[PDB]
């Protein structure tokens, strides 16, 4: 999955 | 829960291995009598018995079985095998198994088939086979769609749902005759009427390659698409709601997708083997995107792009997310992690390689430089804790779906990417990609662990006769098997270097042992008065080399362009020469190293390795810095000061200081853009402009406050003629709401409810959390929890936006303590990024009072647990303890520094 950098 | 029984253990037995599956699924897109949306399916799995056993343990989650010949399943032989009779079956819920107890044992190296018929809820829960909804005018459109990763394929059909259980899949979808069925592969023959009911069609798809269950996708919709054959002959289609496609909002994705796919195929000398790669944007989607092999799914927001309303940052997001998902076709799909403990082999690669693909499609943006901020410095915050974890965690520790989901984190993604960036730097990308080509060729359609990668990189190193201080495995094992990173401390008077494990809190307690003693093997690049020196390898805890010695006016810096995953400290004399250089001509230091000097010194100060005033002194030159990156590094580091101090007497002087530092830049942009009529040509300058506005407004520059209120007022007077350039909307909306009242808030909320693009809605949704009115924040919090107002996919993201507002801190923390079961159960307690909410609500904590609340929160909820947020709570506890001491030690010196330097 792509998860946006938190 | 008896641990001696296999069906009570989380890992599947090794006794059975699937070969191939057929699956038929049929979503019902209108509610039944109960008002429940359901799907009905059947499956046959063919598998090989590898070791004689009298039980079939296979994953099953929230599936109901239709009895067949007296049991939940039927078991048949293959090629003459003769399976025992089924005794009974059971569903074991914690481990999510269907367990088939047999009256005898299966035979080693024989094949068997098992048939199932089942039904599940097509829930609005964003997992497995689920429903997404949107409106076209007043007509409700319902989409059947999927998300399997990590452990949800088993929620759609019974399967051996672990990534090393690769098989071929034969998918049939049964669907309303008017709707299009999509899956990984192309249809196998044309779509035919269901005999019992010709209102439905039956679409069978060609067999997949051998692949992991988590990569399966099944979609039924009336989406439209644009399409283009890529230069490698692969068919690309971009699918989305009809109105978006007609509006041309898929056109940018179509422009970049095929060319990036072809670029990766070329760079890694490894073709993409499928006939097509569909990209599809869903109105409801948990993560950012999912790399399903042949049918990559996205949030609408990350695929669609409107050139007349989306920002440049939105455009960067589209191309980078596409690049990341396309990277996965190689690193994750063709070659797959053996188990989730080595996740970085999928996601660390995708996070690194995404920049190469995005840079191919958009070479003028210079996106690769942003790795330092977006990855290196992002992950270094968590990786400087005693409660961080290695890139490759021991496989034995990672067992449950919660523990698996938790690993989708900054370590696996950004530390993975950072270590690969370092590796490519010391090998050269030419050599790196040669080893990767060999890796991909060898393990195509198979599974890997970290050791397999080093073997193939070693092969390239050996072919090129490259001499390293030891093998690739022994260098890279230092960065992979132990957590953390070193600080490299230089004494420029003697030229000595020393390394130690960098910890934000010296007092913190590292309980995880390292067989490498927290010592690294470090490639050290460096510059002397701007000129690059010979490379150096630091292998010991300390060394001496004249490369690192200075005399007279000379300065040195290590880690040119921050290619290496480490921080750097110097003797205070060299630091003073660096500060002199920044005052004399800051352009003499490469821009990335200007960000480095700032970010490193702030972190070093937290760790008590340099005085805090040294780190603050490193920001003085920013008053004449125009580049995006060093300002972003400063703002990022000063975020921590804001968290520590924005409820204290230190805050006014802090804001005064930032107002002084940013005012010339703000005035520069006011003039340069011809009073905000234009945006800069260069992407970095565009970002620099947005930060200068955000910083000016937040810290009380009166011209900025006037500008944003005036623009927002002009929009309210002309709702259909938005005068605000897309790049400025987020910051103008937020600051206009903050400076305004309920009239501005209500206008923005109405705009949000009426929005046609997710991008515009997202900016408004973040902006509404900027209100300074406690009562408005409370009302807004109640909306985040209402799926008719804010889509479920966005609920916790909006709650985070609220808690980041100083007035929403108490509000949200009190809410979290009061509603833990609900958040855990309904808002993703075992899924991706649940850590985000724990991190956000706790990062202001700097008091004994707050610490005691947090410890009591841990005690009070021990029965519910913290799911995929378990490590984040441990990290919150460590950070909170560090913060208490840091505030005690720094508040008076910081107050005095901001006061003395802001005038
Ligand atoms: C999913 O669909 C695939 C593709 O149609 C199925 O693979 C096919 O399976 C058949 C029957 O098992 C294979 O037959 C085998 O052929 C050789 C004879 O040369 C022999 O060694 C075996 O004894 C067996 O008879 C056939 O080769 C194969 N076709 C292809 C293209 O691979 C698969 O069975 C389906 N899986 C399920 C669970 O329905
Ligand atoms: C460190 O990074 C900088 C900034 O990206 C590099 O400077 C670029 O160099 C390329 C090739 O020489 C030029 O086309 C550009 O003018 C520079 N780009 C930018 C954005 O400034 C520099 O080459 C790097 N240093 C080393 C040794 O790699
Ligand atoms: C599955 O069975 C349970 C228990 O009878 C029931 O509550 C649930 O509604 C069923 N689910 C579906 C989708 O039919
Ligand atoms: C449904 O079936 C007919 C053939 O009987 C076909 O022409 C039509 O395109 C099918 N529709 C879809 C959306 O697959
Ligand atoms: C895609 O590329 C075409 C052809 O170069 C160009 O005209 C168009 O503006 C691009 N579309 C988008 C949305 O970037
Ligand atoms: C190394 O060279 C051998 C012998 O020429 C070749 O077969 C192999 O593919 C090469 N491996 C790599 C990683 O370049
Ligand atoms: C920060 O700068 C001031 C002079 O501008 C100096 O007095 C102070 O010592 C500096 N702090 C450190 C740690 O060098």
């Amino acid at each position: 999955v792509y998860i946006h950098p938190f | 829960p008896d641990q001696s029984k296999a069906w009570n253990r989380y890992r599947l037995p090794n006794t059975l291995k699937p070969d191939s599956y057929r699956v038929t699924l049929r979503p019902y897109l209108t509610p039944n009598d109960r008002g429940l949306y359901v799907f009905k399916g059947s499956s046959t799995v063919r598998f090989t018995c590898k070791e004689a056993t009298d039980v079939i343990i296979i994953h099953s989650k929230k599936l109901n079985y239709t009895l067949s010949q007296g049991h939940r399943v039927v078991l048949r032989g293959v090629g003459g095998s003769q399976p025992p009779d089924i005794d009974k079956t059971e569903l074991v819920e914690p481990t999510e198994y269907l367990v088939v107890h047999l009256k005898g044992s299966l035979v080693k190296d024989s094949q068997y088939e098992m048939d199932s018929e089942f039904e599940g809820e097509l829930a609005d829960d964003l997992a497995g086979f689920y429903r997404s909804e949107y409106m076209e005018g007043n007509v409700r459109k319902v989409v059947a769609t999927t998300q399997m990763q990590a452990a949800d394929a088993r929620k759609s059909f019974p399967c051996f749902d672990e990534p090393a259980m690769k098989a071929e899949f034969n998918i049939t979808l049964i669907h309303p005759k008017d709707l299009t069925a999509l899956s990984n592969m192309l249809p196998k023959g044309p779509s035919t009427p269901l005999p019992e009911d010709p209102n439905w069609n039956v679409t069978e798809f060609h067999t997949t390659p051998k692949m992991s269950t988590y990569l399966l996708a099944f979609i039924v919709s009336e989406f439209d698409y644009v399409e283009k054959q890529a230069s490698n002959g692969v068919l690309i289609r971009i699918w989305a709601r009809p109105s978006a496609i007609a509006a041309g909002h898929g056109d940018y994705a179509l422009n970049v997708t095929g060319p990036i796919l072809n670029f990766f195929a070329g760079h890694y000398d490894t073709p993409y083997p499928l006939p097509k790669s569909d990209q599809i944007g869903l109105p409801d989607f948990n993560a950012g995107a999912m790399e399903n092999w042949g049918l990559v799914t996205y949030r609408e927001n990350s695929l669609l792009f409107d050139p007349l309303s989306s920002s440049s940052s939105n455009k960067e997001r589209v191309v980078t997310v596409i690049a990341h998902e396309l990277a996965h076709q190689w690193f994750g799909n063709l070659v797959t992690i053996e188990w989730w403990n080595d996740l970085w082999l999928n996601e660390g690669f995708a996070s690194y390689v995404e920049y190469l693909g995005a840079d191919y499609a958009e070479p003028t943006w210079n996106l690769k430089d942003l790795m330092v901020l977006n990855d290196v410095y992002r992950v270094m915050a968590v990786d400087a804790l005693a409660s961080s974890h290695p890139l490759s965690t021991p496989a034995s520790e990672i067992n449950t779906p919660a523990q698996i989901s938790e690993l989708f984190d900054a370590i696996s993604y950004s530390k993975g990417a950072s270590v690969l960036r370092m590796l490519s730097s010391f090998l050269s990308e030419d050599v790196f990609k040669q080893g990767l080509a060999s890796y991909l060729h060898t393990f195509a359609y198979q599974n890997t662990i970290y050791l397999n990668l080093w073997d193939h990189l070693q092969e390239a190193v050996n072919n090129r006769s490259i001499q390293l201080p030891t093998t690739v495995r022994d260098i890279m094992n230092r960065w992979t098997l132990q957590m953390g990173f070193p600080v490299i401390t230089v004494d420029t008077s003697t030229g000595t270097l020393s390394q130690e494990h960098f910890l934000l809190d010296p007092d913190s307690n590292v309980t995880r042992p390292s067989e490498f003693n927290y010592v690294w093997i470090v490639p050290i690049t460096s510059i002397r008065d701007g000129r690059q020196q010979q490379d150096y390898w630091l292998i010991d805890v300390r060394a001496q080399n004249d490369l690192f010695s200075t005399s007279g006016n000379e300065w040195v810096l290590l880690n040119l362009n921050v290619t290496g995953y480490y921080r750097v400290n110097y003797d205070e004399e060299n630091w003073r020469k660096i500060q002199t250089q920044l005052q004399r001509d800051h352009s003499a230091i490469p821009v990335i190293n200007r960000a480095q000097i700032i970010n490193d010194a702030f972190n070093l100060a937290s760790a008590h390795k340099v005085p805090v005033t040294l780190a603050l002194n490193n920001t003085l030159f920013l008053i004449e810095e125009r580049q995006y990156m060093p300002w972003e590094a400063a703002l990022s580091s000063l975020s921590y000061f804001k968290l520590m101090f924005d409820r204290s007497e230190v805050y006014g002087p802090m804001k005064n200081y930032l107002k002084k530092q940013v005012t010339p830049l703000f005035i520069h942009f006011r003039n340069n853009t011809n009073n905000w009529r234009e945006i800069p040509e260069n992407l970095m300058d565009q970002y620099s402009e947005v930060n200068a506005i955000s910083t000016a407004c937040s810290n009380g520059v009166p011209e900025c406050e006037e500008m944003v209120s005036g623009l927002f007022k002009q929009w309210m007077e002309n709702p259909n003629n938005n005068p605000i350039h897309p790049n400025l909307r987020s910051t103008v909306y937020c600051n206009a709401i903050a400076q305004g009242g309920e009239e501005e808030w209500d206008f923005a909320w109405e705009q949000f409810r009426n929005a046609t693009l997710v991008n515009e809605a997202d900016k408004l949704r973040a902006a509404l959390a900027c209100s300074k009115e406690l009562w408005i924040l409370n009302r807004y919090l109640s909306y985040t929890l209402n799926p008719d107002l804010i889509r479920k996919q966005d609920a916790t993201s909006t709650i985070i936006s609220i808690t980041n507002n100083v007035i929403g801190q108490g509000l949200v923390w009190d809410f979290v303590q009061s509603n833990w079961k609900k958040l855990f159960n309904d808002y993703g307690g075992g899924s991706f990024s649940f850590s985000n909410l724990i991190q956000a609500v706790t990062r202001r904590f700097s008091t004994e009072y707050e610490l005691q609340q947090l410890e009591q929160f841990k005690k009070d909820n021990e029965e519910t647990g913290f799911g995929s947020g378990t490590r984040a709570l441990e990290q919150a506890l460590e950070k909170t303890k560090a913060n208490i001491k840091w505030v005690k030690e720094n508040k008076e010196v910081v107050l005095q520094w901001f006061t003395e330097n802001s005038k």
